């Protein structure tokens, strides 16, 4: 029955966190972030926002989606690079 | 369900109620609870399409109950199927040919991909499965779709389903100096999936 | 009564006249002098002569369709007798035509309309027409015209006849096998097939991938409780508005209609422009043309994508396959050579081996999309080639032989292994396959996704805005605009484009070519570059529908093949700047490109496209490798 | 007429076609007298259009490509069988044309080697035996892996055919598309004239 919609209310806060992202990822061996890795942040934001059973994307749930791919990301670097990262990301 | 639907913080309780005899690994509960609600297909003016379900590879060391979580997944999802990465193949997973008993033509029987279509497909030991039955989950994991052309038969069967594996990396353990393009033996196309 | 239905018949045949001519008398009058016993009956004549027969024919052509092969070879005979067999009725006719899978148990014997693409044909078979027997008892003779023989003799036992074989007369019969266009199919089932029978000057007319128009009467055969096969009696076979033409022709006349056009392919994905014009050159395609000696110039263009994954890749194909009329898409891994080429297997309706085409063959004339091209295995791709190169396949299975014609494009997405394409490696070996497979496309587009600031801002914000659904709007009013073409629209200008023109190139074309390629063989790639450059301006043309090839073309298409093929008295100047630098950096030592610019260029040393040459060569060279986007510059040799 | 240049290959094979003369012995030895060309180097590179030319022109060339071992037998439809004769046996007194030789078989190079050194074929299978002459001129293009023939080394390592094989072949050329573009443009304005 859920079927959230979206809002550009918040552009910015998906836009530079996969900039950092993809910048981040330049000279390292991880995981190949493109454009498919985009839409992850935005499809699970919209399956959090379908836990609330919402009609709309908020920013919470952007919140939420965004912690999560970050962490996943930062998770699976080198041990010498992973503490860098933690306080690289610290704004998500 | 919508008495449920206004508790504050409810996607909490949502992701404490996945797997709860298993303990911790809260950032791996989140992403199944996630594949298992999925997005929304957006068909955008009908002549794009996007998929909707998350793919959630679970990748650890044994004795992380990496396994035990599709038994939880297999059992919650409305329609899921299960498969091991040896015990599978190419033929059996994707779709297989059949000659009718009747008008003795050729026919086409949908495997395990076409069976989990709105639903989830489980694929455990990724990793130790041959290179061509894993090749043939390439198109399935970002078309939903199943195209084939075996005695003179051309169809593509919808497979929307999301997969969940699990795999173990290069040697058993993990190597926590060395990066994950180097942990394991899949290849960063498959990781983009 | 029935005489009323021949003189009728007689009527419409001898005394019809249109255009101010007895045309049907005409031209079985010169059908009898070219002496084929055929005549080709246009229905839209026929309802607008008489429609009480037509009536009759409509509901109960039975005992019409007799009476239309007698009344024929009467007046045949007659006019032969004016002028100094059983004449084969053929019809032509324009009605609306039922779909196949619309056919059901309401249509028994009744005249209907079809169109679908052939899949399958058999071989002759021979079918007795006249006969003449003897019985054996007592030698008596008689003549007979389901038949079969008498059970008792007319003067002696039972089944007392046998046949005189040199008093009897035969005709050739051939088995057909129809389906419907998967373009056609929705996804999710496999096309319907429909067997079709077709008698003396109707066989051999088609082969498998030929795409036909049916007039003919549905009736089922015995051969499942009570499944009786059905089968088609094919009666004849042949194989755009006024104001869609003005349309479309506006369409050409448009000032901008090429880059409406390529930003009209997959509008919902981001940049790309160069892939996106290489793919609209594939979908208008070459220009056909045929040596003195018989041989024929393949005029598909055939694209690889061999970038790294993520790059929207298989979008494109994915979009294709939508936009050309004639589409096949199949994955690598689910397909075999005797699935997408042609194959001989045995039908069951009918007890015969048939040859059977296959994915290839159905996308005859057309395009097809096929993914994970590097996981096929090797003797599939050696089918290919030929499918690529001859246009023709090649099938020896069992105790037969035979080739069969292709004229397929194929554009192939493949993923380079190591999964990323390394740029300090040849694009042999980033690769696993046949290397003469890179002689066989025309072109590959090694395409790149090296991490950036603002583009990757620019993409994101165009994404977001696409899972907004703002693109939509945007879309439809881009549309109004006339900046971007409907899919739908799309594709009727492209088939519009394949059927009406065919260009040619000019003199001042072909000169800038070669003085081009003798540039860029110094510099070295074979001849055949040169020629399969020549398919992608024949394209942009059949796109503009100019009659021929023009320059201006081929600057695009110089610039295509460029971006393309090279992605892994100046030579003097760019071969000193390459000794300067080789004396300016040590093996082993480091610099910048805006180091380089500083010191060299704004020196006036040498020139910029001079030092962007010799950067590039040298990189080839194995001398210097480039690092960070140009940040840093590495001598790795001498 | 259609390969310009080349006067040495053209020489070759016009010596090929008139051979040698064979020679009988007292002690009962027999002498070879044919000839066989060898042609090597990048594959669209002008091999083809020679191999046509002489397939075209000779009155007993037979064309190979990778049964001309002539060692197999078909069956009737009554299941009775049958020897069918092979490119090498029936292009006696004749020439043999050979395109991608590189892809032939190793069952193909072990029968040749008596063909062109013995000129004759040993049969020997089950139930059976027989000897059939194998006199004819063997003309064959080979073409490297890499595409890009490597001028500094033999083609026992560009290609790596055995040298056994190779050595059965008493000419042998390598043609390249080393470019000279006056020279490639007089040679390619009659192409450009059928186009
Ligand atoms: N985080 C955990 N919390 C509780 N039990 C666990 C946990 N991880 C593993 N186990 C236990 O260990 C077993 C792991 O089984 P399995 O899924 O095959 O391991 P893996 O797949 O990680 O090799 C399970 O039976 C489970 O009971
Ligand atoms: N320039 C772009 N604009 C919009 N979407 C893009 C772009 N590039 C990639 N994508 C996204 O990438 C996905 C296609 O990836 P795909 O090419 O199928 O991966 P692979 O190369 O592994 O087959 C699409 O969902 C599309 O939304
Ligand atoms: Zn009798």
């Amino acid at each position: 029955k859920i079927y959230p919609k979206l809002h550009q209310m918040d552009m910015d806060k998906v836009s530079r966190v996969y900039a950092d992202l993809r910048r981040e990822s330049i000279s390292t061996g991880s995981f190949p972030i493109t454009v498919r890795h985009l839409e992850s942040i935005l499809r699970i934001a919209e399956s959090f926002a379908k836990m609330r059973l919402s009609e709309f994307v908020s920013s919470y749930d952007l919140d939420r989606a965004i912690k999560v791919v970050v962490d996943s990301f930062v998770d699976a670097q080198k041990v010498s690079v992973r503490r860098q990262l933690r306080r690289s990301f610290a704004i998500y | 369900f919508r008495k449920i639907s206004r508790d504050r913080g409810i996607i909490d309780k949502i992701i404490s109620s996945m797997a709860p005899s298993i303990y911790g690994h809260r950032d791996i509960k989140t992403a199944v609870a996630c594949s298992l609600f999925g997005g929304v297909p957006k068909n955008v003016n009908g002549k794009h399409s996007i998929r909707g379900d998350i793919n959630v590879l679970l990748l650890g060391d044994p004795g992380t109950a990496k396994s035990q979580i599709l038994k939880y997944v297999e059992k919650t999802a409305h329609r899921a199927v299960f498969a091991t990465g040896q015990g599978a193949s190419a033929v059996g997973l994707t779709a297989s040919v059949r000659k009718d008993p009747i008008t003795k033509e050729w026919t086409l029987e949908g495997g395990a991909l076409v069976l989990a279509d709105k639903g989830v497909c489980l694929i455990d030991e990724f990793d130790k499965m041959n290179d061509q039955d894993r090749t043939s989950i390439h198109e399935a994991m970002e078309q939903q779709s199943i195209s084939i052309s075996k005695a003179g038969i051309v169809t593509t069967l919808q497979a929307r389903c999301s997969i969940i594996a699990a795999a173990n990396p290069n040697g058993g353990r993990y190597n926590s100096t060395l990066p994950l393009a180097q942990n394991v033996s899949l290849t960063e196309p498959i990781l983009s999936r | 009564d029935n005489t009323e239905i021949i003189k009728s018949f007689k009527n419409f045949i001898l005394e019809f006249r249109l255009d101010s001519q007895f045309i049907y008398r005409d031209q079985l009058r010169n059908n009898i002098l070219v002496k084929n016993y055929s005549l080709t009956v246009n229905m839209e004549h026929l309802i607008g002569y008489n429609e009480d027969i037509y009536k009759k024919l409509s509901d109960e052509p039975s005992d019409i369709i007799p009476l239309f092969e007698t009344a024929i070879t009467q007046v045949a005979k007659r006019i032969s007798i004016l002028s100094r067999p059983t004449f084969q009725l053929i019809l032509n006719s324009n009605a609306n035509q039922i779909p196949l899978r619309d056919l059901d148990s309401e249509h028994v014997s009744k005249i209907v309309r079809l169109s679908g693409i052939i899949i399958s044909t058999s071989v002759l078979s021979s079918r007795a027409t006249y006969l003449s027997i003897m019985c054996r008892n007592c030698r008596h003779t008689t003549s007979i015209t389901t038949v079969s023989l008498p059970r008792s003799c007319l003067s002696c036992g039972p089944d007392p006849y046998i046949i005189i074989h040199e008093s009897s007369k035969f005709i050739d019969q051939q088995f057909l096998k129809l389906q419907e266009i998967p373009e056609l199919v929705p996804v999710g089932e496999m096309p319907r097939n429909l067997t079709m029978t077709c008698d003396r000057y109707l066989t051999n007319k088609v082969i498998p991938g030929t795409r036909v128009t049916i007039v003919g009467i549905y009736s089922i055969y015995n051969s499942g409780v009570a499944i009786r096969t059905p089968y088609i009696k094919i009666l004849g076979i042949q194989s755009f508005t006024e104001e869609e033409e003005e349309e479309f022709l506006q369409l050409s006349r448009n000032p901008k209609l090429y880059e409406i056009l390529t930003n009209s392919i997959a509008p919902s994905i981001f940049g790309n422009e160069d892939i996106k014009k290489a793919i609209v050159c594939l979908l208008m395609g070459g220009s056909k043309k045929i040596l003195p000696d018989g041989m024929r110039l393949r005029g598909d263009i055939n694209v690889l994508l061999l970038g790294d994954p993520g790059t929207a890749k298989s979008q494109l194909l994915k979009f294709v396959e939508k936009v050309s009329p004639i589409a096949v898409y199949t994955s690598g891994k689910g397909s075999s050579a005797a699935g997408l080429t042609a194959s001989v297997q045995r039908d069951p309706m009918t007890r015969e081996f048939y040859l059977e085409g296959g994915a290839m063959v159905l996308a005859d004339g057309g395009v097809v999309c096929i993914d994970e091209f590097d996981k096929m295995r090797d003797e599939d791709r050696v089918a290919i080639h030929e499918a690529m190169e001859q246009q023709t396949i090649s099938i020896a299975k069992a105790g037969i032989t035979t080739v069969l014609n292709s004229r397929t494009s194929v554009l192939a997405a493949a993923n380079p292994i190591y999964g990323r394409y390394d740029d300090l490696k040849s694009p042999g070996d980033n690769i696993d396959f046949q290397t003469t497979i890179l002689s066989a496309f025309d072109m590959i587009f090694i395409v790149k996704d090296d991490h950036n600031e603002e583009r990757d801002i620019s993409i994101a914000n165009h994404v977001i805005n696409i899972h907004t659904g703002n693109a939509n709007a945007m879309q439809n009013q881009q549309e109004e605009n006339g900046s971007e073409i409907s899919i739908e629209k799309m594709k009727r200008y492209i088939t519009y484009c394949r059927l009406k023109c065919a260009p040619r190139l000019s003199p001042q074309a072909a000169e800038k070519l070669s003085s081009n390629f003798v540039t860029i063989r110094k510099q070295l790639i074979t001849i055949r570059q040169l020629e399969a450059i020549i398919r992608i301006t024949e394209s942009l043309a059949k796109l503009e529908l100019s009659p021929i090839a023009q320059e201006r073309h081929v600057d695009e298409a110089i610039r295509l093949f460029q971006a393309s093929t090279m992605d892994a008295t100046s030579l003097s100047e760019i071969r000193r700047f390459e000794q300067e630098l080789k004396r300016r950096l040590p093996i082993g030592w480091s610099t910048s490109y805006q180091t380089l610019r500083r010191e060299f260029v704004d020196t006036h040393r040498f020139s910029q496209l001079a030092l962007d040459k010799a950067l590039y060569a040298l990189e080839k060279h194995e001398t210097i490798q480039l690092r960070h986007q140009g940040q840093n510059i590495y001598r790795s040799g001498v | 007429p259609s390969i310009y240049g080349h006067d040495h290959i053209k020489k070759a094979i016009l010596l090929m076609l008139m051979g040698g003369v064979e020679k009988n012995l007292e002690n009962g030895s027999h002498l070879r007298g044919d000839i066989n060309i060898l042609m090597v180097g990048d594959p669209s590179t002008a091999k083809s259009q020679l191999l046509r030319f002489v397939l075209n022109t000779a009155s007993l060339a037979i064309a190979t490509t990778g049964g001309l071992t002539a060692a197999v037998t078909t069956d009737r439809e009554t299941g009775e069988r049958r020897l069918e004769a092979g490119a090498m046996v029936l292009a006696d007194r004749g020439v043999v044309c050979i395109d991608e030789f590189d892809k032939m078989t190793d069952v193909d190079r072990v029968a040749i080697h008596e063909v062109m050194e013995q000129q004759t074929v040993t049969i020997a299978k089950a139930g059976i035996h027989t000897t059939l002459n194998a006199r004819c001129s063997v003309i064959a293009a080979a073409n490297p892996v890499f595409g890009q023939y490597d001028v500094n080394r033999d083609p026992h390592q560009n290609i790596a055919l055995p040298d056994s094989l190779l050595s059965r072949f008493d000419l042998l050329f390598v043609v390249t598309d080393d470019i000279n573009e006056i020279r490639d443009r007089s040679i390619s304005e009659h192409v450009l004239r059928t186009h």
